[PDB]
């Protein structure tokens, strides 16, 4: 009933589900005069303000459907094109036969047709002469059309639908003047026409129902189309019953007095209580209930422009879950069809349409939870549209078929895009990873949790507070960084803070107490606190080799301090995230040469003395294709990850260079102009000092993004990859968009074993953030499902991973809450569940 | 740090068919497109799908899985009697041979 | 702030690291 469905604001279809695809006839069928085709009204409003041709076309686009391979196929009758002057009289003798082998093929191919009688194209001579829907005698005169279509079609057409959303041709044809005929402001002619489109209707149906329906045994309907909108304030009831008569103006307009009790909504009433027709008592018993089903309509023309909806100073949305949860509660729940649903693509977007895989991805998924956890009762689903046609004032400048029609081709053949494949596949299975691994970790496994940087035995103060956060759990290692400026102020040797050297080591000492081996990392910069000495930024930073000459001199020094205790060392902490903060080649450059010299200095030096390992650890995320029908985005995704890994990787690990991939693409940009900027090329002697000066392979691994193909501009480093990324509101994100993605590291652990050899593996950063505070439940699921595919590439890849650094500790009181323990320094129950994975070393 | 192994052979009367095959080797190699030459340009293939011709008898595909690159010749004609190289791009986009920094040896056809 | 004016209403072509 009206006024319940405002509570709303507060995996597989079921079968013999309907898919299905549906078209217009002004968009898709061209020859608006061929075969003696009366003038609609828009071949005037397009002529005083060729096309896909599919009235030639048929037999290519009997082809598409079968590629789709779709249950039913809605398609509308051009009014003109059977009776010039809308008066039924005899049909075109060509145009009957159009309709007719349509008609005949779809069955034969069994494809149940749905035809809708008017699609916005009625005759001209029915607006010049009497009016449109002006004067109320062309309700008459519509029924009198759809009674010639219930005879001759009615034998193979078992969905009828009368007015395809007659909220536009009302509001933007007679208020904005924006669809045909286009009069702008003209109260009276707006709800005028909204008054006989409803009662054209009504008249249909009992036609129908009472004439064609007992011998034809078929359904008969209205498209209704809508939006959606969100409150400006959530607690606030005034911002949602501001909602409510938003949708009740667009949607129960026309359904109140269909599917609802016969009368306009009592909102409308009152507001417009002289404008607004009035529908007798005798109408009303004449009108309800003059719907077998509930067809709907969910796309741009209800959103597109802005001046389409009246928002009332809310928020507009574009979840359908929820447009259906209020249909469903506002209209005693009715058997929805959505007849319309997808957004569009700019005609720039030729056949690789990446968006319309996501944007139908997330309706799809609304749909399955609509139909089984809100139990709405939807049958079908039609998408929009077949393929590229003229989409009414946007004209071609838009494109919302999911086949790529070329305008300019002669031939027009019909491509399908790559929302077709998708969408194929979507039916075929009527509805990327793997199931749980079930074993044990073996008992060398370095579970560990990580800190950052600690700027500064259990007279510390921080310590003490620290050493009490690491008793909870049962971790074996702890990794944590030093401040580089906090022991050489000056950035040289002669000032040694030889107290800030004594905290560290007090740390450890501690540390070693409670046999938490630990895992030093000499640099670690960031956004906040870059970490370089302030004489070495102000002589050009990271930009001047001597800086690399300074962090030898700063690793030795701690070696030598610190190597009694720590046997695990990282020089720098993801120096491949420095590009963020060809002048970043040459800074990334002296990160390298860095890096050997403070791995050169241990080697030879402190090696044989303490015993130890040292490496780095590297931004690990994993990629994968935006598009898996689109090849530019294939071979990107691996560009992605050698402007990543390899980067760092091949000279450190491997041969000594920079990755050839990597720097044969920065040349090709520059060939032709794009970049101004080219990788360094290395000698024979700093190839030879940068080869092999790992001990192990550490990764900083998070997320999984998924890369796409465009033609950067720019000359800096994001434009040198020639790469977009894209997020995916379907997968499960974090606050900060983290899209939980547990099968991205099972890939990265196969990838780096495929590419560097058989080394054995750590990973040192691995975390989600959560806005819970006591029971974040997101990392839990993020932990489990992450630390279940690490199991599964050590038992069944047989990759020689080792160590699992759990990402922060802790957490600042502004920064995003990424740590295990609060601000406050509270244990989460994140930590507990850590511990029944540690104890348990995996899942057996 | 890519090699290309060219391999198949070509000696068969005009009409008949050949299954040529480069074998890709070296690093990184999913990013690299790979293409045909005869110089001429024959085929090309921007990953799996993506197939430029020069038509309608020859066939390039590009099993990854297994890393080797095919060039299906149906209906042979006497004038496609040369040397038949492989190829590999930068993974961006245009032939006029430049374009490839990477080639293999090469197998003989004759027909 | 849904922009239904393009034709990525949510945003989702294109930023940091959570070190």
């Amino acid at each position: 009933f009206s006024g319940d469905g405002r509570a709303i604001w507060s995996d597989t279809f079921p079968k013999n589900f309907f898919w299905g695809i549906g078209t217009g006839a002004l968009q898709v069928e061209g020859s608006w005069k061929k075969d003696g085709k009366g003038p609609s009204i828009w071949d005037h409003f397009i002529h005083t303000h060729g096309s896909s041709d599919s009235y030639i076309f048929l037999e290519k686009d009997l082809s598409a459907l079968d590629f789709i391979g779709v249950s039913f196929y809605q398609f509308s009758i051009s009014w003109p094109r059977l009776f010039p002057d809308g008066i039924v009289t005899v049909a075109n003798a060509k145009g009957l036969q159009y309709y007719s082998t349509l008609l005949d093929a779809l069955v034969l191919r069994n494809i149940e047709p749905i035809v809708t009688l008017y699609h916005w194209d009625l005759p001209l001579a029915l607006q010049e002469k009497y009016g449109g829907w002006k004067n109320d005698t062309i309700i008459d005169i519509f029924n009198d059309y759809a009674t010639y279509c219930f005879q001759m079609f009615g034998d193979r057409v078992k969905y009828w639908i009368t007015i395809h959303n007659p909220y536009l041709v009302a509001w933007h044809g007679y208020g904005t003047g924006m669809h045909a005929p286009g009069e702008k402001g003209n109260l009276a002619a707006v709800y005028t026409v909204g008054h006989n489109l409803i009662k054209a209707h009504s008249k249909v149906w009992h036609n129908y129902n009472t004439h064609f329906r007992p011998h034809q045994k078929g359904w008969l309907s209205i498209t209704l189309g809508s939006h959606w909108i969100e409150p400006q304030r959530s607690e606030n009831t005034m911002d949602i019953f501001k909602c409510q008569q938003s949708m009740v103006s667009v949607l129960g307009w026309f359904a109140n007095p269909i599917h609802g009790d016969g009368d306009y909504p009592e909102g409308m009433r009152k507001k417009l209580f002289s404008v607004l027709p009035i529908f007798s008592e005798a109408e009303k018993h004449e009108m309800r209930g003059t719907a077998d089903f509930f067809a709907f309509s969910f796309g741009p023309n209800n959103f597109k422009p802005l001046n389409t909806m009246a928002k009332m100073g809310q928020n507009v949305s574009l979840n359908l879950r929820e447009a259906l949860n209020w249909i469903k509660l506002e209209y005693n729940n009715p058997r929805i069809l959505i007849a319309e649903n997808g957004w569009f693509t700019d005609s720039r977007v030729k056949t690789e349409d990446t968006t319309a895989i996501y944007m139908m991805k997330n309706f799809l998924s609304q749909v399955l939870q609509a139909i089984r956890l809100d139990e709405i009762r939807v049958f079908g689903y039609t998408a929009w549209s077949l393929l590229d046609g003229f989409e009414w004032q946007d004209a071609y400048t838009i494109r919302r078929g999911l086949f790529y029609v070329d305008f300019n081709s002669k031939q027009k053949e019909r491509k399908p895009k790559s929302s077709a494949h998708y969408y194929k596949q979507i039916i075929r299975e009527n509805g990327e990873s793997t199931p749980d691994v079930q074993g044990q970790f073996p008992c060398d496994f370095s579970w560990g949790v990580t800190e950052s940087v600690l700027k500064p035995c259990t007279d510390f103060v921080n310590i003490k507070k620290q050493l009490e956060m690491l008793a909870r759990m049962k971790v074996t290692h702890y990794r944590f960084a030093l401040d580089w400026a906090s022991v050489l102020p000056t950035g040289q040797l002669s000032a040694v803070n030889r107290q800030a050297l004594r905290y560290y080591r007090c740390v450890v000492s501690e540390g070693l107490k409670l046999g938490i081996s630990a895992m030093v990392t000499l640099y670690y910069p960031t956004h906040a606190h870059l970490g370089l000495p302030e004489p070495l930024l102000h002589a050009d930073g990271w930009l001047n080799p001597s800086t690399a000459e300074a962090f030898q001199a700063y690793a030795g020094l701690c070696f030598q301090e610190l190597g009694d205790l720590v046997k695990l060392w990282i020089t720098i902490n993801e120096p491949n995230r420095l590009s963020d903060i060809n002048d970043t080649y040459g800074a990334a450059h002296n990160l390298l040469v860095a890096h050997a010299l403070a791995w050169r200095l241990y080697d030879r030096q402190f090696r044989p003395s303490q015993r130890g390992a040292v490496s780095l650890s590297l931004h690990a995320d994993w990629a994968e294709p935006a598009n898996p029908y689109a090849d530019s985005h294939w071979r990107a995704a691996e560009r992605f990850l050698q402007f990543e890994i390899a980067w760092f990787a091949e000279p450190l690990f491997k041969t000594g260079d920079y990755p050839a991939a990597m720097r044969e693409y920065i040349a090709s940009k520059h060939r032709r102009g794009l970049s101004s900027s080219a990788l360094p090329r290395l000698t024979e002697a700093e190839r030879r000092l940068l080869k092999g000066t790992v001990d192990f392979c550490a990764l900083n691994h998070f997320t999984t993004r998924f890369v796409m193909h465009e033609q950067l501009a720019g000359s800096r480093y994001d434009s040198d990859r020639d790469i977009q990324f894209l997020q995916d509101i379907t997968r499960l994100s974090s606050p900060t968009r983290l899209a939980v993605i547990p099968w991205g590291v099972r890939k990265l652990l196969r990838w780096v074993r495929r590419n560097y050899g058989d080394m054995d593996i750590y990973i040192t950063a691995s975390g989600i953030d959560d806005q819970a505070l006591e029971d974040d439940r997101l990392r839990k699921y993020y932990l489990g499902k992450y630390l279940q595919e690490v199991l599964k590439a050590y038992l069944i890849d047989k990759v020689r991973i080792k160590g699992y650094y759990a990402f922060k500790l802790a957490e600042e009181k502004s920064k995003p809450r990424f740590g295990f323990f609060t601000s406050d320094f509270k244990a989460k129950s994140s930590i507990q569940f850590y511990n029944k994975v540690i104890s348990s070393r995996g899942f057996p | 740090q890519v090699q290309l192994v060219e391999s198949g052979g070509g000696l068969v009367q005009a009409g008949g068919s050949l299954r040529l095959s480069c074998a890709a080797s070296g690093r990184a190699i999913r990013s690299y497109f790979m293409a045909w030459f005869r110089r001429e340009f024959v085929a090309a293939v921007e990953y799996i799908f993506n197939t430029y011709y020069a038509k309608g008898r020859f066939t390039i595909s590009r099993d990854n899985a297994k890393n080797t690159v095919f060039l299906q010749m149906n209906s042979l004609k006497p004038e496609d009697t040369a040397v038949y190289y492989c190829a590999a791009g930068v993974g961006a986009s245009s032939v006029s041979e430049s374009w490839y920094n990477y080639w293999g040896q090469g197998t003989q056809v004759t027909v | 702030p849904l922009e239904t004016d393009s034709m990525d209403p949510f945003g989702l072509v294109t930023v940091r690291s959570p070190s």
